[PDB]
């Protein structure tokens, strides 16, 4: 639970709150 | 504008750069420099306010320019009015210097103005070059 | 027509108007420049630093002459002996004359003897009674004695209009001279 | 402009130690000044 | 205006019993705390 | 996906992944040619110093208790609404 | 002071003047600018006061300016 909102922070942190796509 | 101003200063200074810049790209016209002079005196009648000393030290690097005949140096005569001696206390040294280059009359009349008016600003310069002349001249 | 002509005229209007001020001002002037010269050891001084200077500067400019061997060029032996001869109370010549005019001294011994004569100045007058009473400068102490008691006019603390200033009804005056007077060696 | 006499009692009690408010935090070497009259010192253990 | 009460709440996953208190009581809707 | 020392990426991100997530330095006598130089250099047994470094330390709030992972949400936040701004501006 | 004049003349003055005048504001000018890339607004001082303070160049003055 709390690795997974950690990830989940980070992820959207990282993404620009889904504004960015890193995959490409 | 001058033709419907009555206490406008910077439109006198104004025409005074005009005439200034246009005699200085062409070093011949001393009309236009005669036209300056008597423009900067008008503005520094008019200003009374400290900013006349810039426009003292435009005449007085003008003076120094001027020919044989002294048409320059004729603003003063196609000039009325008062020159209210106060702001031209900062140059007493320039005036003592150029009594003795060329523009002789028109610095004396000025210097004869503030000695009847502000003798201890005047005193002991003209003490100093009265004996540096004295020593020179006929030592 | 010449400049002093000019000059003379300005003065003349000057003192026709204002007689009682110009009177104090001239006579102030007159006594400031009388009391206040120099005594003759700080000429001496002052002379003997100026020629040490000089032959430093001539050294250094010209080196190789540093040496023991050098003879003094550069033609100062006519300064030295002026200095000697015309420009020293008759206290100190005969020691300066022994020590100078002789043909004895290279440039190292020139250097050498300046510096311990500019010692001994120095010493000399750092030692004074540096406060001296005003009345002292004077036969009947015109400035401190009596400045306030003959001046005829209101005199202005001089230097007030070198500054950009747009009336003088607030220029101060004149009141008093301190009775006591520094003795300052730069 | 008036100037009672005596004063009231909750202008003139003496400091007591305050905390750090605002929410921007402590510490930070920036030219940010804010100061109340008596903060309270930190917890420290040597 | 207002009062973001959801960045304090995050704090959660950043003594320490002090540390988890505030962002169960903001939750609740505890303004006081 | 690239590796680095201590952190990783993917090959379009813009930022850093670390592996635990999710001279003389501080000397004012050191010179670049930016800066003016300094007068007092040429011209261009751990128990004990562990105590005496926790004790120097004493009462700075933000080294004593370290004694650091960026993620720029506070850039990324004013960009966000720099950006709204703007395009209501837009509409009007 | 040169006892070399002989003319007296208007233009000479002038241009000698204007040149000077020049001179000096381009001296004044060179300090007041700040630069095109992203460097430090005063970088042109930073310049000079590292030729000032160069040993290189301080070891070259008079014994009586004295250097050190």
């Amino acid at each position: 639970q709390y690795q997974l909102a950690r990830l989940h922070e980070q992820l959207q942190a990282a993404t620009n709150g889904g504004r960015t796509n890193i995959f490409k | 504008a001058l033709y419907f101003d009555i206490t406008a200063a910077k439109a006198w200074a104004e025409w005074g750069y005009f005439n200034d810049r246009k005699f200085k790209e062409n070093p011949s016209d001393l009309p236009s420099a005669k036209q300056a002079l008597t423009s900067y005196l008008q503005a520094a009648s008019s200003y009374k306010n400290h900013k006349s000393r810039k426009l003292i030290a435009r005449i007085l690097w003008l003076l120094s320019l001027d020919d044989a005949n002294g048409t320059i140096a004729a603003g003063f005569d196609d000039f009325k009015g008062e020159i209210y001696v106060w702001w031209w206390i900062i140059f007493i040294p320039q005036l003592l210097v150029g009594l003795g280059y060329k523009e002789a009359p028109r610095v004396q009349a000025i210097l004869l103005k503030i000695a009847k008016t502000y003798p201890q600003a005047l005193y002991f310069l003209l003490r100093t070059n009265r004996e540096d002349m004295l020593t020179i001249k006929k030592n | 027509k010449p400049p002093w002509e000019l000059t003379e005229e300005i003065m003349s209007v000057l003192k026709t108007a204002f007689p009682l001020l110009a009177l104090s001002m001239e006579t102030m002037v007159d006594q400031i420049q009388k009391h206040f010269k120099c005594p003759p050891d700080e000429d001496a001084y002052r002379l003997i630093v100026a020629l040490l200077n000089d032959g430093l500067s001539y050294v250094s400019r010209m080196p190789a002459s540093y040496a023991k061997d050098v003879k003094l060029p550069a033609a100062t032996e006519n300064n030295i002996t002026r200095f000697a001869e015309t420009i020293l109370p008759n206290h100190i010549r005969p020691t300066f004359e022994a020590d100078f005019v002789k043909v004895k001294p290279t440039m190292y011994e020139y250097i050498h003897n300046l510096r311990k004569w500019r010692d001994k100045f120095e010493e000399k007058l750092d030692r004074r009674a540096s406060p001296a009473p005003l009345e002292s400068f004077a036969h009947y102490s015109p400035h401190l004695s009596e400045f306030r008691y003959q001046k005829f006019d209101d005199v202005e603390i001089p230097g007030q209009y070198l500054q950009h200033k747009d009336k003088n009804q607030d220029f101060i005056r004149i009141d008093r001279f301190l009775p006591n007077v520094d003795l300052v060696r730069t | 402009l008036p100037i009672p006499k005596v004063l009231h009692d909750k202008a003139i009690q003496m400091p007591q130690p305050v905390p750090n408010i605002g929410g921007a935090g402590s510490g930070r070497p920036t030219y940010t000044s804010g100061q109340p009259a008596l903060p309270k010192t930190p917890a420290f253990q040597l | 205006l207002k009062m973001n009460f959801d960045l304090e709440i995050r704090k959660r996953y950043a003594s320490n019993i002090e540390s988890r208190m505030l962002p169960f009581c903001y939750e609740a809707g505890l303004s006081s705390g | 996906v690239h590796l680095y020392q201590n952190h990783f990426r993917f090959d379009q991100q813009e930022g850093m992944f670390q592996y635990k997530s999710p001279t003389v330095p501080f000397s004012i006598h050191n010179h670049n040619p930016y800066i003016t130089p300094s007068p007092y250099v040429p011209y261009p047994d751990e128990a004990l110093a562990a105590e005496q470094e926790r004790y120097m330390l004493t009462l700075d709030e933000r080294l004593s208790s370290k004694l650091w992972e960026p993620r720029f949400e506070r850039f990324k936040l004013i960009e966000n609404i720099k950006q709204e701004h703007a395009e209501k501006k837009e509409q009007e | 002071n040169s006892h070399r004049t002989m003319s007296l003349t208007e233009n000479q003055l002038r241009e000698t003047v204007q040149a000077n005048c020049d001179m000096i504001v381009k001296k004044a000018l060179a300090l007041a600018q700040t630069p095109q890339g992203n460097l430090p607004a005063h970088q042109t001082v930073t310049d000079l006061i590292a030729k000032a303070t160069n040993p290189m160049n301080l070891a070259l003055c008079d014994a009586l300016w004295m250097p050190y």
